[PDB]
RNA sequence: GUAGG
């Protein structure tokens, strides 16, 4: 801890940071209260 | 660019021409004719070049009156979205699902049927409508057929609340929608929405009633070392025991690693056949379980 | 001074406003010889209301039983 | 799919928009927000370059115009003339030739209503055609339409978050600083006022390595799960923060938007659906910095990133300043002399 | 009640060839004991009817009948 | 909400 810069996020910086992406808004599954896939809470 | 974007699209939607009989019935003849234009044009076979660009000079009409088509029905659409508003979807994203249900009526509609285009269209932007609704509007994504048993099953007990006055029995409404109690407690309970963390709960300074609950994940340090002292205790105790013989029943626990060794599983890095192994893990059980080696573990559970 | 039949029939008031503007779109949108008055109404936003005001509302408030005074209070 | 402009830096105070480009607030919340054009750019040297040759036509549509005018009024007299002949000929009644030359004198200055009213279109849309320049606003969209018909392959114009993003990565910001200086040295009253801000906002741009091009995002990130838990709650029941309902709404949009763009659609409806993305962004970045908040349930606004970071609730004052702690106990207080 | 039944006008469609009289409303005693509500987590609430009448001039008719709005906290 | 500080 020395200096905390911070400044304008690229695109570039957004998609470094992802490790993938989003799709669909589903969250989970009614039934099985699990996460669904490429969506919110995807695993 | 206003406030309340709903009534900045009514003014896009600005004064357009309505349509009488005669218009949109010509105006679907000139969709037909580009229709026919650009099937000519995408076949492979050579067409004289201002024969393909009068083809494209009619399709690109009959765009445009596909287009007319659009905004004159755009309030067609305001309407039958405000039909369907205040269900948990917002009212302008309503009004763009019923235009793309608009869209695809009128990709799918000709002057072959002897009525108005409205009367045929009002189906698709119900269908468009309620599609989206058992699609997008809840927190959690029910499917359609789990919507409409919800539905069904919501206004018919709505109805029989109408009709006796009291609140139906779960086994009058089980006979009514024809399926078991069962499924009725299971449908109703699927049947709910999420309260949100963010909302007051008593005083300001109480605020979220996020703070009120106590979440699970959490490490509880009691538990945590309680587990670190058993495990320094049970080395300790293994160690007691000879060499060979805490080294077996570990494996055969997966004291040093996760996943503990089946006996004959045990008789390979060792040397050992499965059998002698599982005679000295039966001697290891015998050696540990005499009053010596127990009292300090019987306390740990 | 908004006394306690005054608020409830204000809240009455606004489910029963809710209740017209139901059954007027019900009446645009039902045939003729078919409506009655069992079957146009919907009792929903009424009770809602009413319910409504009851529960989760400033003016409705927990009684304190500490003592009669505190009651009359 | 279709880029927007980050809440923050515009809808505010000059500090943070900083007139980094030469436009008034007005100007961008009618652009931004889908309502009027922008002139991206103009090739004003290949304009300047064949201005003779375009007069020439110009000219030409004119005299061509009054040519066809005057066959008009030359038939319209003949109309006139005829049917009074004959109608007085004729002596149906008392004054047919009358009542039929009022017509026809009506039906002539009809006539020279419309050729005065295309007569103005042809001069208004030929002197905006002269007043071509970058970062042109067009609020009326007919008339754009018109100026592209007209005239293409020499201005480019875009709408929305595209422009200004095209806008700025086109832009020069050295030479602003330089023509700003000049401004400042040699300048006057609110204009220098202005000015000095703007050198402001500027130079810090031009010192700092990134670039400008940050205020249009493109790629929305988003928050962790656990920070935005959907956690179990007991009953049936379950607990979800607003973030989760804000990120549903704009993926949802940005899906639509993806469905008509694939498939041949309309300007409307196409435009309309930039702007409702755009909202919903702004709205999950800031909610309520722009009339009537995204209520949700109805009952209260719905939180919004920002919110969380800002106020007496928020994350600074109220989460790293102030921590509860644990091996901590509370009791009333008592007097004891002997201690 | 009646007041703001009453105030309430007979609903009138484009054509006003129809409305709803709501002219009488009334109770009925509680089902369950105040004690028994206390005990048994229940509001204490009455049955409350309204008779509606329905007159249509196309029909020349009227219709009239018992309708239940809901319990009455 | 409402009491104490
Ligand atoms: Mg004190």
């Amino acid at each position: 801890f020395d200096e905390l810069r911070i400044g304008l996020a690229t695109a570039d910086d957004i998609r470094q940071w992802s490790h993938g992406e989003v799709k669909k808004p589903e969250t989970i599954n009614y039934r099985t209260l699990k996460p669904e896939k490429d969506g919110l809470f995807c695993e | 660019a206003t406030a309340d974007p709903v009534k900045d699209y009514l003014k896009q939607i600005g004064k357009v021409p309505l349509l009488n009989a005669e218009q949109e019935v010509e105006l679907a003849k000139r969709i037909e004719a580009g229709l026919f234009a650009e099937d000519k044009l995408a076949n492979s076979d050579k067409l004289a070049p201002k024969l393909k660009r009068e083809l494209e000079i009619i399709a690109e009409d009959g765009r445009r009156a596909k287009n007319h088509l659009l905004e004159a029905n755009l309030r067609l659409v305001v309407s039958l979205a405000k039909r369907y508003t205040g269900r948990g979807m917002l009212f302008l994203d309503l009004i763009q699902e019923g235009n793309l249900g608009l869209i695809r009526a009128v990709e799918k509609f000709d002057y072959t049927k002897g009525y108005k285009f409205s009367t045929y269209a009002t189906w698709w932007i119900r269908q468009a409508i309620t599609r989206a609704m058992a699609d997008q509007a809840r927190t959690i994504r029910i499917p359609v057929h789990m919507v409409e048993v919800i539905n069904k099953l919501a206004r018919v007990q709505r109805q029989m609340l109408q009709d006796l006055g009291r609140e139906p029995t779960p086994e009058e409404l089980a006979k009514e929608l024809d399926m078991t109690p069962e499924k009725v407690i299971e449908v109703q309970k699927y049947g709910r929405e999420p309260i949100s963390l963010h909302t007051p709960l008593g005083e300001d300074g109480d605020s979220e009633f996020g703070d009120l609950i106590e979440d699970s994940e959490a490490v509880v340090p009691a538990d945590a070392v309680s587990f670190t002292l058993l495990q320094e205790q049970l080395h300790s105790v293994l160690d007691t025991l000879s060499e060979r013989e805490a080294g077996v029943v570990s494996m055969r626990f997966g004291l040093t690693d996760g996943q503990p060794k089946t006996l004959d599983e045990i008789g390979k890095v060792y040397g050992v056949t499965r059998e002698r192994i599982r005679q000295i893990e039966s001697k290891t059980m015998s050696k540990l379980r005499h009053p010596s080696r127990s009292q300090v573990l019987r306390d740990y559970l | 001074i908004r006394n306690v039949g005054e608020l409830i029939q204000n809240q009455v008031r606004t489910g029963l406003a809710r209740m017209e503007r139901v059954v007027r779109e019900r009446m645009t949108t039902q045939d003729v010889e078919a409506i009655t008055p069992q079957t146009l109404i919907n009792i929903r936003p009424v009770v809602a209301s009413i319910k409504e005001f009851f529960g989760t509302s400033q003016l409705s408030q927990f009684m304190d039983q500490n003592n009669p005074l505190s009651g009359l209070t | 799919a279709a880029p927007v402009t980050h809440i923050w830096y515009f809808k505010g105070v000059p500090s943070r928009l900083g007139y980094l480009l030469d436009l008034a607030p007005k100007d961008l919340e009618k652009v931004i927000y889908f309502a009027a054009y922008m002139i991206t750019f103009v090739d004003e040297e290949r304009r300047t370059r064949d201005l003779p040759s375009l007069e020439a036509h110009v000219s030409v549509e004119r005299q061509q115009i009054e040519q066809r005018r005057d066959s008009d009024l030359e038939a319209r007299a003949k109309k006139l003339e005829t049917d009074l002949a004959e109608l007085e000929a004729e002596g149906a009644k008392a004054d047919v030739r009358r009542k039929v030359r009022e017509g026809a004198e009506r039906e002539m200055k009809q006539l020279r209503d419309r050729a005065q009213r295309e007569i103005d279109r042809l001069d208004e849309v030929w002197n905006r055609f002269k007043n071509l320049k970058v970062q042109d606003l067009e609020g009326d969209e007919l008339l754009y339409r018109e100026l592209r018909d007209r005239f293409g392959t020499y201005f480019d114009g875009s709408m929305g978050a595209a422009a200004l993003q095209k806008r700025l990565e086109s832009f020069d910001l050295d030479e602003e600083a330089e023509r700003l200086r000049e401004i400042i040295r040699t300048g006057k009253g609110q204009k220098k006022t202005r000015a000095l801000k703007r050198l402001k906002v500027v130079s810090a741009f031009l010192q700092t390595s990134n670039s400008p091009k940050g205020m249009v995002l493109d790629c929305v990130p988003v928050i962790p799960p656990d920070l935005r838990p959907m956690v179990q709650l007991d009953g049936g029941r379950f607990a979800t923060s607003d973030l989760n309902d804000l990120y549903r709404r704009v993926i949802n949009r940005n899906n639509r938007l993806k469905r008509l763009l694939d498939l041949g659609a309309p300007e409307i409806i196409v435009n309309n659906e930039k702007r409702m993305l755009q909202e919903a962004v702004d709205a999950l970045f800031d909610n309520g910095r722009r009339g009537r908040p995204v209520t949700g349930p109805g009952n209260r606004p719905l939180k919004s990133l920002s919110d969380m970071l800002k106020g007496k609730q928020g994350r600074f004052r109220q989460n790293l300043l102030g921590k509860r702690v644990d091996y901590s106990a509370r009791s009333v207080i008592v007097v004891g002399p002997q201690l | 009640l009646e007041e703001i039944f009453e105030e309430i006008s007979p609903i009138e469609d484009f054509s006003g060839s129809m409305s709803l009289t709501f002219r009488d409303h009334r109770f009925e005693p509680p089902k369950n004991s105040i004690d028994e509500c206390k005990d048994r987590d229940f509001t204490y609430a009455a049955p409350l009817f309204v008779t509606a009448e329905f007159t249509n001039n196309e029909t020349g008719e009227i219709k009239s009948q018992t309708v239940f709005m809901g319990d009455f906290p």
